[PDB]
């Protein structure tokens, strides 16, 4: 019969901190027990790499952190064990063994009977498949058009490679479009409609260091002390489509691990290296939001009492690692708590934090059922370089210090631009100018950066200064003035769209 | 296909349009919606490539793929965009026509227009001797066994590197065409 | 080095006049110590002296000089360069433009300066207290994040003079302060509380004048003996500002008074369910008290769902015994359960109140009345209170098992500082009624009335209460009330409660027999939405007619309309009632009214009453029943639901209180047989999980989840959804307060500056009307909104304004406000 177990079919890129030549696929159990040897692991898509690297801190944390605090001072010990088991260096082998052994039979994509965390009772149950289409990214559905990532016309569907199945498959079960999905007939009921995914629309933060390992370790939140609870794939018995999805105060409910607002299925094929047919349709129909917000993201509160994650835009990956160098700042409100209590000194790690670097998987999307970019997001390590190869301390701190201050005021004008010209044009008729202008104003803006923290003369403020020198807020007046420009002449869109102009005049710190 | 830019600097120009209603109130000059539509005017340069080496192939009959390519480049003078021409009527046909047949490589005369020109005069002149200029250099520098020719509705200036300077634009095109075999 | 004193603390309205910083900083430390004396509790001083393995001495020491330090952020140059002064004495750190607040100035400085003094670098008590004084205004900043070796320059802190000047302002409060030993450890929540106390003695001093007072003998230089002095004159009388600022028993109260004195060995919590007006607030303040003497602290403070509540039992319970957010701060105060509440609610500032709930055992009133939003968000309160080591009590009605151990259980996890595990059995899966209970914390066994005592406790004796649902016709959706009111009011003119859904049927049902009132008993209105003082003079000639004064006076009649405002501790005693259909719990307490004080029995009334009968309207079949769409709007469907199915199968039995319906008020939400409606039941079962999540999503972390790290208590005008707020209604045209123009209505009032009196606050309060929330609020006018000089008064800003246009002859006009129109009408009062 057909079968893949992620245990130790090779689907992941994983490469080693060695000479870093032909890096090459390695299962889960694989890449986990000698993570030691590997540098760093991957797969090409950023929202499966954004749940990936969720079901791999969670695993980790299974055996390595024990996911579970003790009772004396909790918090505090559990940061002194995990520190003692990052001071040790590695994972252990009969642990790793020791916890599929209580799972051995779970990991199998194409179990016959209760596969990886896909409902089997699916198989039947639906009148129509889904197809592998609607399961597999960037890739023509049945009702949008044939024209972008690859013509692909309903039919002739090209088998996709398991391993391309469980990183469509594991992105699928996370960011998910919402309505109008196959229908299920459940206890003789159906019902055609399906919620959105937990994760859809927003950007990840995700730490990593020199070798795998720290960064797996670094990637666990606090597990909140609670009910101890199990992963999607650990339950005994299967969920129940009607009914409210059990509730988990453990890292498993906080990681949008315990229950999932889709149900795909993977059709196999004879060989079992290949997908042929696939489902994917609603598993909850009932509301439910996840209690202990996602350590992961970044929320802001509304007006309310409301609060959400800060979601996505493709402007602001106009530049390439933009949101990666929020390890500086830090920022005002924005940030990730699993950063607040992994990467500051009040927690025990010695020097695997003086190489730590950000990583960020993010997928901008509208919250019902379009999709616009992904992207991801690594650290530039030259900033570190630039911090190390002087030697000088109050250099070393003057360096930084630019560089955290170039980086917030630079985001700082960003917003203040798009206050500017979402009040301008909402005004202005009494909106479409907001993404000209933010676009241009990163892409314009990015290049000074780098021209302010090699202290090269930039435009506005030369170096020598203290910091950013009030410099990219002409970038920021540039941007604006022009994306508005040719439309501000006759005097009414011109008062309106100066008495908005005349706010990115501060901060502006003279001379 | 390549995009076709001014050979100049040109500004966009704001046209100030309102609409009319013509069923009035006790309270005259109502119009119906003032607006603004912004227009530009300006000398295009054009450039395009027909590769039969690997075209004829996909097909077959040499003279099939003859007529497909005349034709095409008869449509490519003649035809204009059909954007906004019921309210500003631009139809046109190119000051200068410029078809080369070569058996190298394909080579377009975009960098010939990257300094703008100023003007307060004419383009199309200063236009025509300045591709003339560029083909020259070009040609001095890359000397190539190219075939070469041109027609233009002005009689002032000579361009001796742009080919043997043909009567009219279907002349040129039958005589290319020929020429490409 | 010399200490310098051109170096700015407070310039706010002082005529051109520059404050000294150390001065501030020593004021301020005096006021700590002071406060940590005269103001804090003993017990509580326990508390967090046990929490920071300190004793009093050394812990009130280091705490004084953190006060000391809370503005010593202030020396950078942006914030003494806001005015001119005078600053080429020393060059370096030029204006970057971080727009730093000086309490992140301290807050990142601070960790990194003090280890010359003894705290471990890089541990994490000096990150805990330096964060902890850096959010001296609300906000909490994270702890600091540095990437160079030499952190004090990459924050912007490098010119040696600059730092040599604030080593020495630390150094000058360290020996003034007399150098208090390190704390080896600390704790989030000890942090949190003292964090409190500081920014409480910053704005004590902080006033204006003081300021002016004391602004005559300034320091003329720096040295250890004018700072000593200065320092030890605010000692001399800081008390000034706090004293001139403010700060035949029953059966169960014999069982509680006669066993409970041998289990107050502690902190705990201690959960009475009394009988409506049966006396539970003697028990209450008897076991508080005496367990408030157990805990020592004195002062208590009650949390009341209500606003008359708190200016009736203000005075009636205190003679046997100013701003925002600091009226917690008073030994003894008692207020609304929302600004309690909003304590642990993620707003700036929340710090303070939450120190002001550390130093009471408080009581709370009516659980019953709150959804599980609320029940989620004091849920936690409590949680918190209790790893702060404050013993609590709460009066109630009848409570399902949920609730009870839901929040004991929270407040025991408070206990432990962990919650419980997946084998950990529940506390409370069983309570009677009337029934107490009580759990201590560092014991936990929870106890109550059945474990020592198996006889019950007597109380109020009644005739058992019977039920019987009338076949009410619906017309249009709506009812038709005519039926029953010519069926069952027939014998009532020879010879009444009714309690309505809404205002639908409020004003609908009291003008529906207003003219069957015009034939001619007697048809009077009190309901939901009157003026307060309208209703003050109908529920007088209310509590007078039918309750205490009603048998006690003499004069018993020989018709009332209302609505849930019965639910609220009334005085009634009527043998006729009818209302509509409602949960289990509401019939529980508006039925608290059958045949209330039979007890006393002197009432004279005909033989027609003979048996307690309550009539529940209800519409009929036309095969899962189905309700109106307004009455559901508000409550639960499945719930209705399992209402109307329970009291089917009664067969028309009598229903024992207080014995056999606490039963079927467990029962209704123990057996899924009362609904048939699966997608009802799990649709309000899943919007009622579903609004517990969001509420836990913007409350603070756990209690040692935010141990180590006080950040997570800031994330940050946020307020609450659900379900009433206090509205004004002025008329306007002109502005008068009075339907007859006479009074105008002030833009602010008789006061210095326009301050507004306690009176004025009583007589603006006075003027009042309670609304619920809506859709209208969603759109809120201009007009709605206050103007500025009214929102620094907490009991005025949430009072949106609903004008009404009076014309020249006096005529009142429904004006709209929030797509409806309001008229405040002498007889059925607000109509929308
Ligand atoms: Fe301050
Ligand atoms: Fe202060």
């Amino acid at each position: 019969p057909p079968s893949f177990d992620v245990t130790i079919a090779p689907w992941l890129i994983a490469r080693s901190r060695d000479v870093l030549a032909a890096p090459e696929m390695l299962g889960l159990r694989d890449v986990l027990i000698r993570s030691h040897e590997l540098s760093d692991v991957e797969i090409p898509l950023p929202p499966g790499a954004a749940v990936l690297w969720r079901i791999l801190a969670l695993i980790t944390a299974r055996i390595t952190g024990l996911d579970q605090p003790p009772n004396k001072n909790p918090k505090r010990k559990w940061q002194a064990r995990r520190s003692q088991i990052l001071s040790k260096g590695r994972l252990d082998p009969e642990a790793v063994d020791a916890y599929f052994a209580d799972y051995s039979e779970r990991f199998d994509l194409f179990h016959p009977e209760r596969p990886w965390l896909q409902d089997p009772r699916l198989r039947e149950e639906c009148p129509k498949t889904s197809g592998v289409n609607k399961l597999a990214w960037g890739r023509t559905a049945g009702e949008n058009q044939v024209w972008l990532g690859g013509h692909h016309h309903d039919l002739d569907p090209h088998p996709l490679d398991s391993a391309e199945a469980v990183w469509h498959l594991l992105a699928t079960l996370g960011y998910g479009p919402s309505g109008m999905c196959t229908a299920r007939v459940v206890r003789g009921r159906s019902e055609r409609n399906v919620t959105a995914g937990p994760l859809r629309g927003t950007v990840s933060y995700h730490p990593l260091g020199r070798t795998l390992f720290e960064s797996l370790i670094l990637n666990i939140p606090y597990p909140g002390t609670g009910a101890a609870d199990l992963a999607f794939w650990e339950q005994p018995e299967l969920n129940d489509p009607l009914g409210l999805p059990e509730e988990s105060a453990g890292l498993a409910g906080i990681l949008r691990l315990d229950h999932f607002r889709h149900a795909v299925l993977l059709h196999p094929s004879p060989d079992g290296s290949h997908v042929v047919d696939a489902w994917v349709t609603w598993a909850w129909r009932e509301r439910n939001i996840s209690p202990e917000l996602d350590p992961y993201l970044i929320y802001q509160t509304s007006k309310e009492g409301r609060v959400y994650p800060r979601p996505a835009e493709a402007e602001r990956a106009i530049w390439r690692d933009l949101d990666a160098l929020l390890h500086y700042g830090e920022d005002g409100n924005y940030r990730p708590t699993i950063l607040d209590n992994c990467t500051p000194l009040a927690q025990v790690p010695q020097e695997v934090l003086d190489s730590l670097r950000l990583r960020a998987f993010g997928f901008d999307q509208d919250g019902q059922a379009r999709d616009k970019q992904w992207f991801t997001a690594t650290t530039p390590a030259v900033l570190r370089w630039l911090a190390d190869r002087e030697t000088d301390d109050n250099e070393n701190a003057r360096i930084v210090r630019r560089i955290t201050l170039a980086r917030k005021a630079a985001e700082a004008l960003g917003r203040r631009l798009e206050k500017a010209c979402k009040e301008a044009w909402k005004e202005s008729n009494s909106g479409p100018w907001v993404q000209h202008g933010m676009s241009r104003y990163w892409a314009k803006a990015e290049p000074v950066f780098w021209n302010i923290v090699y202290d090269r003369p930039a435009q506005g403020y030369t170096p020598g200064m203290a910091g950013p020198g009030n410099a990219f807020n002409l970038v920021a007046l540039a941007a604006y003035d022009e994306v508005t420009g040719p439309y501000c002449e006759r005097p009414r869109v011109a008062k309106v769209v100066e008495r908005h102009r005349s706010t990115l005049f501060s901060n502006w710190t003279p001379k | 296909f390549a995009h076709a830019f001014t050979v100049h600097g040109t500004t966009v120009e704001v046209d100030f349009f309102t609409a009319v209603d013509d069923i009035p109130k006790e309270n005259d000059h109502g119009s119906g919606h003032m607006n603004a539509g912004q227009f530009s005017a300006g000398t295009f340069y054009r450039y395009a490539n027909v590769n039969l080496d690997r075209l004829v192939e996909n097909t077959g009959d040499a003279q099939t793929a003859r007529t497909a390519v005349a034709e095409f480049l008869r449509a490519f003078l003649s035809t204009v965009p059909s954007g906004k021409q019921n309210a500003t009527a631009a139809m046109t046909l190119p000051d200068l026509v410029h078809i080369a047949v070569r058996f190298d490589r394909p080579i377009s005369f975009a960098p010939a227009f990257e300094t703008a020109l100023y003007g307060s005069d004419g383009y199309t002149l200063r236009a025509c001797q300045e591709l003339n200029n560029y083909a020259e250099r070009l040609r001095e520098v890359w000397p190539d066994d190219a075939i070469r020719g041109y027609a233009t509705v002005e009689n002032k200036t000579d361009l001796a590197a742009l080919g043997e300077r043909y009567d009219s634009y279907p002349a040129l095109i039958d005589a290319m065409v020929a020429a490409a075999f | 080095p010399p200490l310098d004193l051109r170096f700015w603390a407070k310039e706010r309205g002082l005529r051109g006049k520059t404050y000294p910083l150390v001065c501030h900083s020593l004021d301020a430390a005096a006021a700590a110590l002071v406060l940590w004396n005269e103001y804090l509790s003993p017990g509580l001083r326990d508390t967090i002296a046990s929490s920071m393995e300190t004793d009093e001495e050394h812990a009130g020491h280091c705490i004084a000089f953190w006060a000391g330090l809370h503005d010593i952020g202030k020396l950078t140059r942006e914030f003494q360069q806001q005015i001119a002064i005078d600053l080429s004495a020393y060059p370096g750190e030029e204006l970057s433009g971080e727009q730093r607040s000086h309490a992140a100035a301290t807050g990142k400085w601070l960790p990194f300066a003090l280890p010359s003094l003894g705290y471990p670098n890089g541990g994490l008590v000096t990150g805990l207290v330096a964060q902890m004084l850096g959010g001296h205004h609300g906000t909490f900043h994270p702890h600091p994040s540095f990437q160079s070796r030499n952190p004090l320059a990459e924050f912007g802190f490098s010119s040696p003079h600059w730092e040599k000047q604030r080593h020495a302002l630390l150094h000058a409060v360290f020996d003034a302060t007399g150098r208090p030993t390190p704390p080896d450890m600390l704790d989030g929540p000890t942090a949190s509380v003292v964090c409190g106390l500081v920014i409480l003695a910053d704005w004590l001093v902080s006033q204006e004048d003081f300021l002016l007072e004391r602004l005559t003998s300034l320091p003329a230089d720096g040295s250890a003996s004018a700072l000593r002095a200065h320092f030890e004159t605010s000692l001399r009388r800081i008390p000034s500002l706090l004293d001139a600022a403010g700060l035949k028993p029953n059966g169960l109260q014999a069982s509680l008074a006669k066993h409970l004195p041998c289990l107050c060995t502690g902190p705990g919590l201690v959960l009475i369910t009394a009988p409506m007006g049966e006396g539970k607030t003697e028990a209450a303040y008897h076991v508080a008290d005496l367990l408030g003497k157990a805990t020592g602290r004195p002062g208590r403070f009650l949390a009341l769902p209500t606003m008359a509540t708190a200016d009736q039992m203000h005075t009636r319970l205190k003679e046997y015994a100013m701003g925002r957010k600091r009226g917690l701060l008073a030994p003894w105060a008692v207020g609304t359960i929302d600004q309690a509440l909003m304590a642990v609610l993620r707003a700036k500032h929340n710090a303070l109140r939450l120190f002001g709930l550390a130093g009471k055992v408080v009581v709370v009133d009516e659980a019953h009345a709150v959804d599980p939003y609320m029940q989620v968000l004091l849920e936690q309160l409590l949680r918190w209170l209790g790893t702060l080591d404050v013993p609590v009590v709460l009066l109630s009605a009848t409570l399902h098992h949920s609730i009870a151990n839901s929040l004991v259980k929270a407040y025991l996890e408070g206990a432990r500082g962990r919650r419980w595990n997946r084998s950990e059995p529940q506390p409370v899966s069983e309570v009677s009624y009337p029934g107490w209970l009580h759990v201590d914390a560092r014991i936990g066994k929870v106890t109550r009335s059945s474990d020592v005592d198996p006889l019950p406790i007597a109380t109020t004796p009644r005739k058992p209460l019977e039920v019987r649902l009338v076949d009410v016709p619906v017309k249009e959706g709506a009812l038709n009330r005519s039926t029953v009111l010519a069926k069952e009011l027939t014998p009532l003119v020879k010879q009444a409660a009714i309690i309505c859904t809404t205002v639908a049927e409020a004003q609908g049902v009291y003008d529906l027999l207003s003219q069957w009132f015009a034939t001619l008993p007697d048809l009077y209105l009190l309901h939901s939405r009157f003026p307060n003082r309208q209703r003050t003079e109908i529920t007088a000639t209310i509590v007078d007619l039918f309750g205490k004064e009603g048998a006690q006076s003499g004069r018993r009649p020989t018709v009332l309309v209302a609505t849930q405002v019965v639910e609220q501790s009334l005085d009634l005693d009527v043998d006729l009632m009818i209302s509509d259909l409602a949960p289990v719990s509401l019939l529980l307490q508006r039925a608290g009214r059958c045949w209330r004080h039979e007890h006393l029995g002197i009432i004279n009334r005909p033989q027609w009453a003979k048996q307690p009968e309550l009539v529940v309207l209800t519409p009929e079949q036309n095969r899962a029943p189905w309700f109106p769409r307004s009455w559901t709007s508000v409550y639960p469907l499945a719930l209705l639901q399992r209402t109307y199915t329970l009291l089917r199968r009664r067969n028309g039995a009598p229903v024992q209180i207080p014995e056999d319906v606490q039963q079927l008020v467990d029962d209704v939400y123990d057996d899924d047989s009362l609904a048939e409606d699966l997608e009802a039941d799990m649709e309000r079962m899943g919007e009622e999980l579903a609004q517990r999540g969001l509420a836990r999503n913007a409350v603070i972390p756990d209690p040692d989840d935010a141990e180590d790290n006080l950040n997570g208590l800031t994330e940050f005008a946020t307020r609450f959804g659900a379900g009433s707020v206090r509205v004004l209604c002025y008329y306007v045209g002109n502005r008068w307060l009075d339907p007859e123009c006479t009074v105008e209505f002030p833009e602010q009032g008789t006061g210095r500056e326009g301050r507004f009196t306690m009176a004025d606050c009583r007589d603006l309060v006075a003027r009042t009307i309670p609304v619920r929330m809506g859709p209208w609020a969603s759109q809120l006018t201009e007009d709605n909104h206050p103007p500025e000089a009214w929102r620094e008064s907490f009991y005025l800003r949430d009072l949106v304004l609903i004008p009404q246009r009076v014309t020249d002859e006096g005529a009142v006009l429904p004006t709209e406000t929030g797509g409806r129109e309001w008229l405040l009408d002498p007889c059925k009062g607000l109509i929308f």
